[PDB]
């Protein structure tokens, strides 16, 4: 067991103690029954993993200096010229999506063929870090808790750009520099009557 | 288009295609907070035609309204 | 535009993808007579991976005849 | 203001509806005495007439192309725009005395089904029971979420059932 | 089966008084095929409130 | 519906058509002010022109949607 | 024993060990309201955070209400303080009260999870060095540890009286709020004025002359 | 057992005696639990370490006349400094090597379990392998970060009133004692 979602709760009889992540949350029930409880520690642990990869893309955009997550597709959107690092990419949407439809058809197929595999290994973990079988539910539990992290920031990233309208990290300077004149309560839009 | 697409759904003698037994036998929840769920709708659906007979008054005689209701606000 | 390259490629990809990823799994879930392939890839499989791929293909060239 | 409808105070066919009711009641004024029963009675009535007039103007209610007062029912926008008095305030002032009534009734039934005559309690009233529930109902809502939390709001499946089921 | 004034539940699904509660006047000892004799204290529709029962239609409940 | 409608009648007879009980409907109103119809000033998704259902459909289909929803002259 | 009304029956909810034990028992339930014991339970922890956040809440009224009609502490009126003091802030209320939403609900939700199970918030681990000073005192409402620093709570020849006390400064603070509100919106004025009013002229400034408070006299 | 917070009391049954600062000072109850209070024993040498070090930084800023502790990240609000010298950095960069550094030692720290007197190579000189006069030393070390912690606060609260160092504030009080203090504040006691 992770730890308690909240204290002196019990928890749940269904969520097993050795799975990455276990903090005994679940309100709703959900998870009762054991093939539904399979597909949704699959579907954690990949809505985790994007979600990391979203959360870094959107930094890694807006910190190097070039427009947020959401002018990202805005040449495409419009009559413009895709970008990576500044170098220009010399494709068209039409080809790109193509392009990602194939390759993500071919990836996520060869996923799916595959029974209820989580945690593959050998050609995707080629530097050995889950080849020891005792830190390795400590590695799956930070992955588990860096992925749900990752998709609060995310949910963050979206909700933040539909109420105020800017980027997180121009978000993150408006909250420095006026920590009480700068919020969700300050917004206008998460709290009608404030 | 639309309907021309939705009509190679279903098999016939060509190997392709759904099967209406499996797909109702498939959809059945976990819980069992719709119990069976659609078991044995499909026997029961093929054989009476008043369930057919039923199903298809529901359907034109909704549609009738939505015929009325869209031409008077926008005759064609 | 480029009609014969777009329907093409369109139809290539569909008849591929569905030869190569989703070929089993059509085999899982559907459980003329005879072809030379290995993986029994007939002419109706053959008909409805490329319907799907003429169907794409037109639809990415009627929404660049717009421009949208 | 909302959905396109004037206030009442700011709204034309309001004042002329005013003064089209007080054109009546003069003009079946003017045919008596001065300190006659009608003649009090009609100055009584035009009274009224300007009173009701004045108290909907103050309380801030929206007319429309009519002059006649609109009620708003969403919890939100009357919130919101100063309209929760309408149907808001009267909605829960409803549900607590529709509520005692139910509940001093269903106290009652259970009081007189533990005898050995509940139709004759049914049909002749125990009145000093009666009155006892009638004033003991005053705390319905909380008696009524406490017992349903314990599980004896609710009958459980050995109710009549159909042969079907 | 049941003994005298004992109360009873009907599980006759056609009765009026089905999962509902009476009172057992007698059982009878022969080869009779609904011995179980239960009163209720209220009347179906033709203002009966007596009938006989069988040994699997009423449960000591 | 009888109460409010028996209520209204009794106030059209006695004289006082403002104390009538009107209950606005706020609900379908909201409803046209999405579809686009400017009159009740909800101002939003179709009837707002800064968004963005309206600007992508604004090209294309919506300028004969605005005006014929906007004609008060048809039952549109 | 003691009771609201001489001659009255006492419930029978009301005349138990463990309600006769409990604080500031009168025999007080005409309504019927604790009849249920784990109602009642409930019902004395709601009564207990009343009480507290209501001398806590009138004391706040009073004494700055007090001391600026003397020299120091010119403080506004108490209906007026909200306003003033969010004029002399930084932040705006709907942030303040965000703040004090998040902060309260944390809290809060510490005292619910005690209420429904009391050996709770002592998991160990659960807490870095809170979790060994978060059980209760073996009576629902009254925690201990870091709550009573001065250990006044520890000498059980005094600890009814201190209940006792308790219970009753908190339901005289209630009905001092109850009163607050009622009176600004009879008067116009705040609790201090009216009670110089009072004082001024007993037998024609009060509630039966404010025409507000009863109007068919 | 070091002495007694105030006497005539008794000490509490769960702080044993062969522990630095041990006077007893335990109203809350806070640590009669061990793992509480071997947490308790490992932030209280930390945070006395860690306000030793601000104390002596603060004290060493306001005396070689740079300003005050409060005065250092102006430039940052708004260039560094250090011996007068410019240092050439930015708010960003210095908060990356900051964050870099001390999560590396940090979680270096957090490793080990319990420790709270590692020595080895954090203790170059050698003063702690006697057993007896190293815990002579805990107990010194227990004491000046208490008394630095309590001395920090006081920076803060003191600055919260004044607005002034504490050096210069010393000096208002050695100038005029009856006339400068936190009672000429007008925040410390409301009244008059
Ligand atoms: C505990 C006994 C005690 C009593 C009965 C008083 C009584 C008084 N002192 Mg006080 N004091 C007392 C303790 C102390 N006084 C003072 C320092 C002062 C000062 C400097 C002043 C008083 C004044 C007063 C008057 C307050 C009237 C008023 O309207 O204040 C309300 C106004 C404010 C509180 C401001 C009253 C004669 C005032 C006075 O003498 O005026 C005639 C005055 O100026 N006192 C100190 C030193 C801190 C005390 C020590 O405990
Ligand atoms: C998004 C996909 C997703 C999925 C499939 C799961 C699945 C699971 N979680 Mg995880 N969890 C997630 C996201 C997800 N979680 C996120 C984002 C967090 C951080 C908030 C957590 C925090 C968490 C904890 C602390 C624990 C779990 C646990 C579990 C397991 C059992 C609980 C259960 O059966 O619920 C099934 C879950 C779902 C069906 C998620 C779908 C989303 C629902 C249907 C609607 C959500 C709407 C959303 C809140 C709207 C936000 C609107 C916004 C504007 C406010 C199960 C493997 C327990 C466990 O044992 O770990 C393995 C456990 O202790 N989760
Ligand atoms: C993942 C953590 C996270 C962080 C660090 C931030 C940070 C911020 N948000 Mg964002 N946001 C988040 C999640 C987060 N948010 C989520 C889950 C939502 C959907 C509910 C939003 C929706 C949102 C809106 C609509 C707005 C912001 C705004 C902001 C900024 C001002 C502070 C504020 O009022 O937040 C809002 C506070 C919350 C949503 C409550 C957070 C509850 C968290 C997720 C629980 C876990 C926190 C954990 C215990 C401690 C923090 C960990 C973190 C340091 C890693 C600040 C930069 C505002 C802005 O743009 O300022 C200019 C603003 O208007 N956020
Ligand atoms: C790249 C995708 C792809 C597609 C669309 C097809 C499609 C087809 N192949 Mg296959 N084939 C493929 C990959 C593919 N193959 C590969 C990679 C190999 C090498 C292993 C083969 C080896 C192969 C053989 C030996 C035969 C086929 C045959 C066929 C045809 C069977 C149905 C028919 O007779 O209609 C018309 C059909 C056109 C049969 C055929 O008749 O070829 C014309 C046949 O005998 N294929
Ligand atoms: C009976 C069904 C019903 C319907 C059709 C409406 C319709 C409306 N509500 Mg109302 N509302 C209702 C019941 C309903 N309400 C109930 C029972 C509550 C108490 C829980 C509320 C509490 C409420 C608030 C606080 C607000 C509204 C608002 C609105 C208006 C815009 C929101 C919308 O389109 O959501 C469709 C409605 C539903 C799906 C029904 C559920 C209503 C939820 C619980 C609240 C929705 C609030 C919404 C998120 C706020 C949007 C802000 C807006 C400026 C975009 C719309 C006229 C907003 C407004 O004032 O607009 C000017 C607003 O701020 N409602
Ligand atoms: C900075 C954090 C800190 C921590 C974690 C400790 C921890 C400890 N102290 Mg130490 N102490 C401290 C600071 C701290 N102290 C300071 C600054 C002083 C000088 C005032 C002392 C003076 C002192 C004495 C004389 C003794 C201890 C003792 C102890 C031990 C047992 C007490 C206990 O279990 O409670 C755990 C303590 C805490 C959880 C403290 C955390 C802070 C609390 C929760 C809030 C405090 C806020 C504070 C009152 C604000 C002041 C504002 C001001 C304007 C009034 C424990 C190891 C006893 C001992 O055996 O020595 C080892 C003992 O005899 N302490
Ligand atoms: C560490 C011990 C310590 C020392 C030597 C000082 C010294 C000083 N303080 Mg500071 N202060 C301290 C802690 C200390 N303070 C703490 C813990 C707080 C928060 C409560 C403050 C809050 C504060 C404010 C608001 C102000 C001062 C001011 C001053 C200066 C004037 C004298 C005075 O009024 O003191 C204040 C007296 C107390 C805080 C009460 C004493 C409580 C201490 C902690 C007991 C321990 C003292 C010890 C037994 C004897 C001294 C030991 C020392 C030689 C090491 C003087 C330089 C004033 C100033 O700016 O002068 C112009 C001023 O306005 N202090
Ligand atoms: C657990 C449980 C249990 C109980 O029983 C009940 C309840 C409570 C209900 C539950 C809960 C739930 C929850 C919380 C959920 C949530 C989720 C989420 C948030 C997800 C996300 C998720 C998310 C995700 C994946 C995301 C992803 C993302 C991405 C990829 C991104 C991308 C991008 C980028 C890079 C940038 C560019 O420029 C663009 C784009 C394209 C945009
Ligand atoms: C017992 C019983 C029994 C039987 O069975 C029946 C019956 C008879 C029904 C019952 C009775 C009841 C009653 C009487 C009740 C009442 C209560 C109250 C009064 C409360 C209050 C309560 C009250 C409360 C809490 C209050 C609190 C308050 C506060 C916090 C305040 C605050 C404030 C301040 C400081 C100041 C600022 O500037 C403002 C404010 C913000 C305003
Ligand atoms: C023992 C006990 C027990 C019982 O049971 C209960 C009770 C009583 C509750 C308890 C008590 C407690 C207490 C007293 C506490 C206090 C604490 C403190 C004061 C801390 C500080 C603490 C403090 C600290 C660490 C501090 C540190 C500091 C630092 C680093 C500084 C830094 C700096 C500098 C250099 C200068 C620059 O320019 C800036 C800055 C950045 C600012
Ligand atoms: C043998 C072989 C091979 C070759 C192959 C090939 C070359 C194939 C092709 C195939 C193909 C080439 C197929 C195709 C198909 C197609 C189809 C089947 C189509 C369909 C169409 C449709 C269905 C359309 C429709 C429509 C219309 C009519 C109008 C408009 C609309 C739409 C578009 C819908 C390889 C070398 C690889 C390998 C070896 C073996």
């Amino acid at each position: 067991k992770a730890g308690n979602w909240l204290p002196g709760s019990d928890a749940p009889a269904w969520l097993p103690d050795d799975l990455p992540g276990n903090y005994g949350f679940d309100p709703l029930s959900l998870g009762k029954e054991p093939a539904s409880l399979k597909r949704f520690t699959e579907s954690e642990v990949i809505h985790g993993r994007w979600a990391m990869l979203g959360v870094a893309g959107s930094l890694a955009v807006e910190l190097l200096g070039y427009g947020n997550w959401y002018d990202a597709p805005l040449w495409a959107v419009n009559g413009g010229k895709a970008t990576w690092f500044g170098i220009e990419v010399p494709f068209d949407l039409n080809a790109l999506l193509a392009f990602e439809f194939v390759a993500m058809a071919a990836a996520e197929g060869q996923r799916g063929d595959a029974g209820g595999v989580v945690y593959p290994g050998g050609a995707f973990d080629p530097l050995g870090f889950a080849k020891d079988s005792s830190k390795s539910g400590e590695l799956k539990l930070k992955e588990i808790k860096n992925g749900r992290l990752a998709m609060v920031a995310f949910l963050g990233f979206v909700a933040q750009h539909a109420a105020t309208g800017k980027g997180p990290i121009a978000a993150l300077g408006e909250h420095l520099a006026n920590p009480w004149g700068a919020n969700f309560a300050t917004n206008g839009i998460s709290v009608p009557f404030f | 288009v639309i309907f021309i697409v939705a009509g190679h759904m279903y098999r016939t003698n060509f190997g392709i295609g759904h099967r209406m037994q499996a797909i109702l036998e498939a959809h059945t929840p976990p819980s069992g907070s719709l119990g069976a769920g659609h078991k044995g709708l499909f026997d029961t659906v093929n054989n009476s035609l008043h369930f057919q007979l039923g199903l298809a008054l529901a359907s034109v005689g909704t549609i009738t309204s939505l015929v009325a209701q869209h031409m008077y606000s926008l005759p064609p | 535009l480029d009609p014969q390259i777009v329907i093409s490629g369109s139809t290539a990809a569909f008849l591929a993808i569905g030869r190569f990823v989703f070929l089993g799994y059509q085999r899982r879930e559907a459980n003329i007579f005879a072809t030379n392939d290995p993986a029994g890839f007939n002419i109706i499989d053959v008909a409805g991976w490329g319907a799907l791929g003429h169907a794409v293909g037109f639809a990415v060239l009627a929404i660049n005849s717009l421009q949208g | 203001d909302i959905a396109g409808l004037t206030p009442c105070s700011e709204s034309k066919a309001y004042a002329k509806l005013e003064k089209k009711e007080l054109k009546t009641l003069e003009k079946r004024l003017k045919q008596y005495e001065a300190d006659s029963a009608p003649a009090v009675a009609l100055k009584a009535t035009m009274e009224r007439t300007k009173a009701r007039f004045a108290n909907y103007a103050k309380a801030g209610l929206l007319c429309g192309n009519d002059g006649l007062p609109h009620l708003i029912a969403d919890p939100g926008l009357a919130l919101k725009y100063g309209h929760a008095g309408e149907v808001f305030i009267p909605t829960f002032g409803f549900l607590y005395v529709a509520g005692y009534i139910g509940y001093v009734g269903r106290q009652y039934l259970i009081a007189v089904k533990g005898e050995a005559k509940p139709t004759d309690k049914e049909i002749i009233i125990d009145v000093p029971l009666a009155t006892k529930l009638a004033w003991q109902g005053a705390g319905w809502p909380l008696a009524a979420v406490q017992e349903l939390q314990r599980g004896t709001l609710l009958e459980k499946e050995e109710n009549i059932t159909v042969s079907p089921r | 089966g049941p003994k005298r004034g004992s109360l009873v539940k009907i599980l006759r699904p056609e009765s009026y008084w089905f999962n509902q509660v009476g009172k057992v006047v007698s059982v009878d000892q022969s080869g009779v095929r609904y011995p179980v004799v239960v009163r209720f204290e209220n009347q179906n529709y033709a203002g009966v409130t007596t009938n006989n029962y069988a040994l699997d239609e009423v449960v000591a409940a | 519906t009888l109460g409010l409608y028996v209520h209204n009648d009794v106030m059209q007879a006695f004289g006082t058509p403002e104390k009538q009980i009107l209950i606005e409907p706020v609900f379908a109103q909201w409803i046209q002010a999405a579809h686009g119809k400017a009159l009740y000033g909800f101002d939003f998704l179709l009837s707002s022109k800064t968004s963005a259902a309206f600007a992508n459909g604004q090209s294309l289909w919506l300028p004969g949607w605005l005006d014929a929803i906007n004609n008060n002259q048809n039952s549109l | 024993r003691q009771s609201w009304l001489p001659g009255s029956q006492i419930p029978a909810h009301l005349d138990t060990p463990a309600a006769q034990a409990l604080a500031g028992n009168f025999g007080f339930d005409p309504l019927g309201l604790g009849k249920d014991p784990v109602a009642l339970r409930w019902y004395q922890q709601a009564e207990l955070i009343h009480c507290r956040t209501a001398m806590a809440g009138v004391a706040g009224i009073l004494i700055p209400g007090l001391l600026t009609k003397a020299g120091a502490l010119n403080v506004p009126e108490w209906y007026d303080a909200g306003k003033v003091a969010i004029e002399n802030s930084f932040a705006p209320w709907g942030s303040l009260l965000a703040v004090q939403l998040f902060l309260c609900g944390f809290v809060e939700a510490k005292r619910w999870q005690d209420i429904r199970k009391p050996g709770s918030q002592g998991e160990p681990g659960s807490f870095l060095g809170f979790e060994a000073s978060l059980k209760g005192t073996s009576e629902l409402g009254y925690p201990g540890g870091p709550f009573d620093p001065l250990g006044l709570s520890k000498e059980a020849d005094k600890w009814a009286d201190w209940k006792l006390k308790e219970v009753k400064n908190g339901r005289l603070a209630m009905l001092a709020f109850l009163g607050f509100v009622a009176q600004k919106y009879a008067t116009g004025a705040g609790p201090v004025d009216n009670l110089a009013a009072h004082l001024k002229d007993p037998w024609h400034v009060n509630y039966a002359t404010n025409g507000v408070s009863l109007p068919f006299l």
